């Protein structure tokens, strides 16, 4: 099931991990490194730790204030602010897993893919 | 006596077993980082009194 | 039988006295995580005003939150030392990019309760 | 300075011709465990199901849920062994190995020969009940892991190369098989390791993508200590299994301490022992020269208790060490020479504790 | 009527990127040394200075002055050592060796290869602090020992008409290089001693005097338990030389038992943990899988306290055991947990101790 | 109820030249043997009377009389033992094999060389009493035993099928000899066991029936620990023996305990140690390595009471540990150091005692 707050970080209820660079190869795939809350080691998104999100044994976020994240998130960022410090607000966009696609970013009512998101 | 016994027992109880994290701390996904820490503010309607040195008030008021 | 220069060791039971017996890494805060109890802003130097509040509603229902400047930030570490933050939303990127939530993290376990076959807790 | 160890144990036999026994047991140790790295937890679960009776063969399961210093580590297998003769044994089977993020499938087709060294009637006749027996194993190994990982690919094209490269292989390989302590323990319980011998190192094309195949074999010998040779036939009661029988267990550990619990049935639990006498079977010897190898670090006190439940109508003939108190058909053993028993077998001693039950 | 010992430990460490750490050791023990001559007193001394920072040379000095049994030995060793690739080691060095009356010097020219059996990116991956690593080293070693005195001359005889005459020569040194117990030392640490290899035994004349010269080369396999192997890049902290550095020690043994006094800066006391976080340097597995060899035959009561002192702004994140007590900038470790540990390890156990510490 | 044992030892020394001594040991012990058979008993008598003074020849005689698990098992040996040289020595013998109702008898034409590696003269001048002798032993064999039983000559054969179809029978072959525990002793006392070699495996007729002979040479070393090899001149004090000399020894063991008896005179009890001193024979190193094997299963007390008698005129010059007690020409040793050196060596240790007693 899950494991006690005591057992890793007590504010998750998952492990949780974070796509710390999305650096582009010679052929144009995107290497993706995700390192866990605690960050001590670098993984990759390899079917046997994708196949732990589908049964939500881990938990995949992306910050808004990545290097090269290719989309202009800051000006999308600082629209919705206006509308309801402005400039310095992040926040941490939850990668899901789409059969389809692989992992993708349910980013303003538009679903998109890590090679799509990514520089 | 037996009544103003288990009344007390409570914030003890909450001493043991509520130092770093409670039920709804675990639900609302935070962390008791401190001893003495007064309140995490005004939201989720306000969370004043949750340390174990408050909850030692509230045996010994 | 000779031997080498004694060597001066007095441990036990002994009548001798014994012997007293940079801008590199970069924080941030999490917005949707922040609960704006401001424990970050205190470790703040006064003279380098970085973290600060943000408002947009009523304080009762997460109306507030902190963030910080990082056009004034001096990256002194001091709100991330501390282990202030209860939500995470505090965290800290290393010059080579890892994104640290917490100071240091217990290590996970398994868990099961251990019973007995004839004690006190039996079956 | 002393640390103290509990224990709990219980061994359920029924009447007739069956073998079949329930076995608990519950430990708790407050020392630091040898391993290097802390803490390490380990859940384990055993299952065999008799597919046919007349062929012989059974399904067996293995699943290994174990976390390594905050690594989780799993290994998964299914396979179909069966007996073919006295000496031979052939297995097909499949599996999976994950470690954090890495994870890669196999299959295989394997058979194990057994051989005794010599095989004398004297020996039978004058020995009642006969401990060491000198042989040695024999693996077929056809090993089928698809490439799909980079990682699988280097580990496939490094070790090609180092074959290719590298005479002394099947020499070397010895030293990568069996990793830190787990080389010493070899030479500890009197087991000898052969040099592997490679059949063929060939790529094969499967549905999924390129598959490294592996065709090896290796023995190895035993001075009798060995169980896997010295007791062959007992340890696969495989037509004895009339029902599906279980073994799951699993064990925490940490700086402080170890906490172990163990449950399941099987046969072979009991064997008989000549002149209509039942008997419970022999202690293997490798488990207790193995746990030599790590209980002798700390000073200990034990306080361990052994319920053992017979059949309606069974009564003991002979144990010694002595069970200290009686329960009708229950009978309990605590205390006194048991627990200096255990003393001597938790450190690695290796004495006899024998319980002869008669209808 | 009971044994006891009694130790003190102490760590400094620096701040910054400095790996730089001072560490004292002081122990007492009172249950007879297992050595089958007593007494035997020893004092060791070693220097290591930097030559050149862009070559990454270090000189290198040990002195051994030892006393056995009312018989003064002493070897002397000056060398230079210097970093060649990631797998190669050339050391170019003199040294002398002396026992009672007799004397003799030796000159050598050496490389050591040190290779390990993989290396795959999802093990550095999904590990984030890995003990066990799969080697072995190759020594090329040109002996260079003039032959002044009768017996060195007949040893040399002695040496080339053995080897001339038995063709069992590169099997049975090994019997006669590890001398008594070193031996069984080998198989303790899971270390495999491999065939030396004799590249030439040719006299060559020198101005002082015939120089028997001997150009071998051996190598030896670890199982992951071998720290030379397992840690190649971490014994060798050339590049933080910044200054010289110094470890000096000294024991005295006989009936009564042994004292033992231990001094000396050296880089590489502090290594990188990952997320920002510095932690003390794994301890060696080596020194204590062979210390359990002598350390398993008297029960005794430990007394040890361990002074920790950090840099200032630095606090231990983590540390299991947990220190006794904390003063300001200095930690302390005494009793409980940590004697516990100091009991495992004293008798061979190699169970982790972690400290954490950042800024 | 608590690991407890008692034991009493003896040595009663004449003057002169004599190097003979009478030597009592009892002991008694809490702890179950490390034998998976219990109970096992044995009774042991060795007898040499010497057959003309020239020669040197010696006539030895031994008798095993167990019982293991109720089933009688004898040896018996009655060999003619001469020193041929300084490494090579001959032995010519006949012994009988009895195991319940299976019995076989053989007759032997033996001669055992042993070689040092080096012989240096710095050794022996700056060391006055070596301890660690490395080296080598060489035994040629000619078995000869009579097939009168159905069981012997079914063995007989599948010896020769196995030959004739395994290769690895030099290699294998040591698994089977070294029955049970007995394997991984080897590693224990840093003694390696060569490849066998079969001379030859003939069937001859004899005036009772076919006999089978075998021819067969083997090898072993000694890294320094084995006393055959690091002491071959004084095992045998041929030259020595005037009068017959005796030991006798038994032991009965089950889940209770062991209880053993000792007693005997024999020569080489008393060697010269320098300077007019004497001294008492260095301790053999290899029981002791043997005996840590199966002394570290139980923790204990020690009760042990050493009473040394000298000849009239014959006083210690030094003893570590001390005497506790002088009752003049016989002193005492008990408790205190004496006792923490029994539990040293009684788990494996071998550390010195020695006593100098010059007249
Ligand atoms: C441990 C001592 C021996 C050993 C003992 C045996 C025995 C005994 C036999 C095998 C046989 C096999 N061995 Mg083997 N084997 C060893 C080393 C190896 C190594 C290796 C990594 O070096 C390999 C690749 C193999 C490979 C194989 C397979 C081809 C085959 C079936 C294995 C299987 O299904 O396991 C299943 C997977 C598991 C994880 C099971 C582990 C079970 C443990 C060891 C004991 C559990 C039983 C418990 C005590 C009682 C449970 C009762 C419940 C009813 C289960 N062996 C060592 C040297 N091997 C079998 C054969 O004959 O095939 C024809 C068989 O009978
Ligand atoms: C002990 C485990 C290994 C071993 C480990 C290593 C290591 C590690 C390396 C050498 C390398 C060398 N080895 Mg080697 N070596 C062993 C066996 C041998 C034997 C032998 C008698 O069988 C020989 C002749 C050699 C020969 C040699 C030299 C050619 C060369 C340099 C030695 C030197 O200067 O020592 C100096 C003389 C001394 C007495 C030093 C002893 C130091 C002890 C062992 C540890 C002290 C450090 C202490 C823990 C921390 C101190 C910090 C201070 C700043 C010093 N090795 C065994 C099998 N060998 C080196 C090389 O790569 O050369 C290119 C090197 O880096
Ligand atoms: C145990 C360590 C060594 C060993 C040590 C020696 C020694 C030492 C020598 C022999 C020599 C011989 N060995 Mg060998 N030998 C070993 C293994 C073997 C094996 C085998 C089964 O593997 C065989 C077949 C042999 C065969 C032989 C014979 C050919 C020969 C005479 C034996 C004899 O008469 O014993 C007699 C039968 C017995 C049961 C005696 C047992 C004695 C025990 C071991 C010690 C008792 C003495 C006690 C401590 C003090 C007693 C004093 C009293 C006065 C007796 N050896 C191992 C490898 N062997 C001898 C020789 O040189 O021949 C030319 C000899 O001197
Ligand atoms: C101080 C004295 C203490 C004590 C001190 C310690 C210490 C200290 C430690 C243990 C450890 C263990 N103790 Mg203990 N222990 C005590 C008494 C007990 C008692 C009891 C009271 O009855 C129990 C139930 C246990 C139980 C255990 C286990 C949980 C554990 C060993 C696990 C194991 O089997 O690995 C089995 C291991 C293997 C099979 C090897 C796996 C790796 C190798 C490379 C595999 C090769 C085999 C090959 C592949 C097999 C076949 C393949 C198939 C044929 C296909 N201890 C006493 C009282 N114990 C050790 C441990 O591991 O703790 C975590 C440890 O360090
Ligand atoms: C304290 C331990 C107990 C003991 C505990 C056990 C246990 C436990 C078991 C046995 C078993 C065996 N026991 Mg028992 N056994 C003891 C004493 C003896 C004595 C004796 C006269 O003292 C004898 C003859 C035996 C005989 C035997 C064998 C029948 C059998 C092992 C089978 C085998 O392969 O061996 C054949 C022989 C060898 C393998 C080695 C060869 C003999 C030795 C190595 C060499 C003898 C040389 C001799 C001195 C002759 C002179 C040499 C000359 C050069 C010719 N035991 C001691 C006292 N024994 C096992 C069994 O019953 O299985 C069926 C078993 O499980
Ligand atoms: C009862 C339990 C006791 C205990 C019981 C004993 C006993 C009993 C003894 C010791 C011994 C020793 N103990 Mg202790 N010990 C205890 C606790 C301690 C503590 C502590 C409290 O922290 C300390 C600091 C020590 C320290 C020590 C040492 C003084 C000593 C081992 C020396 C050594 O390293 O040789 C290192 C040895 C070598 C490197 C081998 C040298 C020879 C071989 C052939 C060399 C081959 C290597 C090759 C040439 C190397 C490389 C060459 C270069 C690359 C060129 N013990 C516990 C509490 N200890 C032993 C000793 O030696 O005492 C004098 C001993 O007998
Ligand atoms: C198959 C089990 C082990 C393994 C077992 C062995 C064995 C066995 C040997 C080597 C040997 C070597 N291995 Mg390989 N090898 C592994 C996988 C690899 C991988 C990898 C990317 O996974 C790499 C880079 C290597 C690298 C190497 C080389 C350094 C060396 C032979 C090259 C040479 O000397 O010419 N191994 C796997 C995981 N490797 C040889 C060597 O001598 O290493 C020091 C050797 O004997
Ligand atoms: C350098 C390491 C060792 C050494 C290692 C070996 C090895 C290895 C072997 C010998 C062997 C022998 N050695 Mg050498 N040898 C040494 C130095 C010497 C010296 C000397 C004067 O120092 C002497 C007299 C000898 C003498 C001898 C012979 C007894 C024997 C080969 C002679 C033969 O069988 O024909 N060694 C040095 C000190 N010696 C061979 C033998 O079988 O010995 C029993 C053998 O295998
Ligand atoms: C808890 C700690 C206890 C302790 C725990 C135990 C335990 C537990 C056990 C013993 C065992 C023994 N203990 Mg203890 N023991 C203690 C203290 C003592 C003291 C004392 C106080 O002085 C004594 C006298 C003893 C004495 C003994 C023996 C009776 C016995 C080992 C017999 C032996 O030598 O076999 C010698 C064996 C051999 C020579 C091997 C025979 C087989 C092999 C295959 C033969 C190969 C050799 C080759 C053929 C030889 C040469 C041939 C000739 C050359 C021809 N113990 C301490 C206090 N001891 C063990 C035992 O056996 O009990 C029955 C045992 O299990
Ligand atoms: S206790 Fe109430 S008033 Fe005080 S800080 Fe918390 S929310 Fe504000
Ligand atoms: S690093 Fe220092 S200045 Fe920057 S936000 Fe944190 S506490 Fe403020
Ligand atoms: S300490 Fe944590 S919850 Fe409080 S303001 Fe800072 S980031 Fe938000």
């Amino acid at each position: 099931a899950v494991s006690g707050p005591w057992s890793g970080n007590a504010v998750h209820k998952a492990e949780k991990y974070f796509i710390t660079s999305a650096k582009r190869d010679r052929d144009g795939k995107l290497q993706i490194e995700l390192v866990p809350a605690s960050g001590r080691r670098k993984l990759s998104p390899t079917p046997e730790m994708i196949r732990r999100l589908i049964d939500g044994e881990i938990e995949i976020y992306i910050l808004t204030t990545q290097p090269d994240i290719a989309i202009d998130m800051n000006k999308e960022i600082i629209d919705m602010e206006n509308r309801y410090g402005v400039k310095w607000t992040m926040r941490e966009i939850p990668v899901f897993y789409h059969e389809g696609k692989g992992l993708c970013v349910e980013l303003h009512n538009k679903i998109y893919t890590l090679d799509q998101f990514f520089k | 006596i037996t009544a103003g016994s288990l009344f007390s027992l409570i914030a003890l109880v909450r001493i043991a077993f509520f130092a770093h994290t409670s039920p709804l701390w675990d639900d609302l996904g935070l962390k008791k980082n401190s001893y003495s820490f007064p309140c995490l503010g005004p939201v989720y309607g306000g969370t004043c009194g949750v340390s174990i040195q408050d909850q030692l008030w509230f045996a010994m008021l | 039988k000779p031997r080498l220069a004694s060597l001066g060791v007095t441990l036990g039971r002994s009548g001798v006295r014994q012997e007293s017996a940079k801008a590199k890494k970069h924080y941030f805060i999490i917005e949707n995580l922040c609960v704006g109890c401001g424990l970050c802003l205190d470790k703040c130097p006064p003279k380098v005003n970085a973290i600060g509040y943000k408002f947009y509603g009523d304080v009762q229902e997460g109306g507030f939150r902190c963030y910080i400047d990082q056009a004034a930030c001096i990256s002194c570490s001091a709100c991330f030392s501390g282990d202030e933050c209860p939500s995470g939303a505090l965290i800290e990127v290393l010059p080579d990019g890892e994104v640290l939530d917490f100071s240091y993290t217990p290590p996970e376990r398994l868990d099961f309760d251990l019973r007995f076959l004839h004690r006190f807790h039996r079956e | 300075d002393v640390t103290t160890a509990h224990s709990d144990y219980e061994i359920v036999l029924e009447g007739g011709s069956s073998s079949w026994g329930k076995v608990k047991a519950r430990a708790k140790v407050n020392a630091p465990p040898a391993s290097p790295l802390l803490p390490a937890d380990c859940d384990v679960k055993l299952n065999v199901k008799p597919l046919d009776p007349a062929k012989g063969f059974v399904r067996i399961s293995a699943v290994f849920e174990s976390i390594v210093d905050s690594t989780k580590n799993k290994l998964t297998i299914e396979a179909d062994i069966a007996n073919e003769t006295k000496e031979r044994r052939i297995s097909v089977g499949e599996g999976m190995v994950s470690v954090g993020d890495f994870s890669h499938t196999f299959s295989f087709e394997g058979s194990v020969v057994n051989l005794f060294y010599y095989r004398s009637d004297a020996v039978r006749r004058n020995v009642p009940n006969p401990i060491y027996m000198q042989g040695r194993q024999f693996h077929d190994i056809l090993m089928k892991v698809p490439l799909d990982n980079n990682d699988l690919i280097d580990t496939w094209e490094g070790t090609v190369k180092a074959i290719g490269s590298t005479g002394a292989f099947n020499d070397w390989i010895r030293d990568f098989w069996f990793i830190g302590p787990a080389f010493t323990a070899l030479n500890e319980g009197g087991q000898r390791i052969s040099r592997i011998e490679v059949n063929g190192l060939n790529t094969e094309s499967g549905p999924k993508g390129p598959v490294g195949v592996s065709r090896w074999r290796f023995s190895h010998g035993g001075s009798g200590m060995v169980d896997s040779i010295s007791r062959w036939a007992e340890l696969f009661p495989s037509d004895k299994l009339n029902r599906p029988a279980q073994v799951e267990a699993g064990f925490r550990s940490d700086s402080q301490g170890i906490e172990v619990k163990v449950d399941g049935e099987f046969p072979g639990v009991s064997v008989d022992a000549g002149g209509g006498l039942r008997r419970i079977l022999n202690h293997p010897l490798i488990p207790l020269v193995h746990h030599g190898m790590v209980g002798k670090f700390n000073n200990f006190n034990v306080d361990a208790q052994l319920k053992v439940v017979l059949p309606k109508g069974y009564k003991i003939r002979y144990a010694a060490p002595q069970y200290r108190s009686q329960n009708l058909e229950e009978y309990r053993w605590s205390g006194g020479a048991y627990a200096r028993w255990v003393e001597h077998v938790c450190k690695g001693g290796v004495g006899q504790f024998e319980i002869l039950y008669a209808q």
